[PDB]
């Protein structure tokens, strides 16, 4: 789910499994430096890939001149009843034709996708 | 969806039927409107061109 | 109290010269460097070539401490100046040009695989069996 690095030669970290504990031992084999990992998750793939593509969206998308602007559905951290409703337009990303909506307001940005 | 069809594939062949559709009948409505005398009509009931 | 209306007015000078030339350090954040390490420091020149016009090398605490190399900045200054700003207890801040910026990167201390037997294990090109013990067999 998640990576880090080597300290002292600052290196990448591959898996190790211990004789003794039984508990796995992220290292990097150009040093000797082992530790513990609280994750204890190495490795997922979502093949059917259902991501959440609401951190995907960047903030500042709504303040873009040619893109759609509707006067319905307001914010809702802030009323502002103007928005931005577009698609992902991700290819390989599933099929859906569904909007997404992003709040227009110079200080929000707060984005919903109903 | 339709089954066996992308959703954006049925959803194009939701429109393409739709504005076919729309075709069809205002072809029909603009053959019914000809007149007699109209030789757009005759060139193309003889056949020639 | 004071500090919510401090109102801070200090003096700038500009020296014409100096008789040490000054420059500047670049360490990357990602790198977590620390200083109390710093007991005892080495900067030396590059052999490889083998010198003012070539890159940079520094030792720490000898062979022990770890290693950099620096590279002189691509970006040439004949649009850009750099100043640093140094306190002192007559309290005017001192405006010094920078002569050239180095970046400097880490260097491992291990057995690295020579060039003269690294061409053995390039007929396994898709064949290499056990990527994860290839430093033990050295
Ligand atoms: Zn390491
Ligand atoms: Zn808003």
């Amino acid at each position: 789910v998640g990576i880090r690095f080597c300290q002292e030669c600052n290196n990448m970290l591959y898996p190790k499994e211990d004789k003794e504990n039984r508990i796995l031992l992220y290292a990097c084999r150009n040093c000797d430096y082992q530790q513990e990992a609280d994750n204890s998750c190495i490795y997922v793939n979502k093949i059917t890939h259902e991501v959440d593509e609401l951190t995907q969206i960047i903030a500042d998308v709504s303040q873009d001149p040619t893109l759609p602007r509707t006067e319905d559905h307001p914010c809702q951290k802030c009323g502002h009843k103007e928005a931005v409703f577009f698609q992902s337009h991700s290819a390989r990303a599933e099929d859906a034709m569904r909007l997404y909506y992003v709040c227009t307001a110079p200080h929000c940005g707060h984005r919903w996708t109903e | 969806p339709t089954p066996g069809n992308t959703l954006r594939q049925t959803f194009e062949n939701q429109v393409n039927r739709i504005l076919n559709d729309a075709r069809d009948k205002t072809g029909s409505s603009a053959q019914k409107s000809l007149s007699e005398y109209n030789n757009f009509k005759s060139m193309v009931v003889s056949g020639a061109k | 109290g004071p500090s919510s209306q401090n109102v801070t007015e200090y003096v700038v000078r500009v020296p014409k010269n100096t008789t040490k030339k000054y420059n500047i350090m670049a360490f990357n954040a990602a790198d977590k460097v620390n200083f109390a390490t710093w007991n005892q420091a080495r900067l030396e020149r590059d052999l490889s070539n083998k010198p003012e016009d070539q890159p940079w090398l520094l030792r720490v605490n000898g062979k022990s401490g770890r290693k950099f190399k620096g590279i002189k900045k691509g970006g040439v200054t004949e649009n850009t100046s750099y100043y640093i700003f140094t306190q002192c207890p007559d309290g005017a801040f001192e405006a010094f040009p920078v002569h050239n910026w180095y970046n400097f990167t880490p260097l491992a201390r291990h057995r690295t695989l020579t060039a003269e037997e690294a061409e053995e294990e390039w007929e396994r090109r898709n064949k290499v069996l056990n990527h994860f013990s290839i430093m033990q067999q050295r």
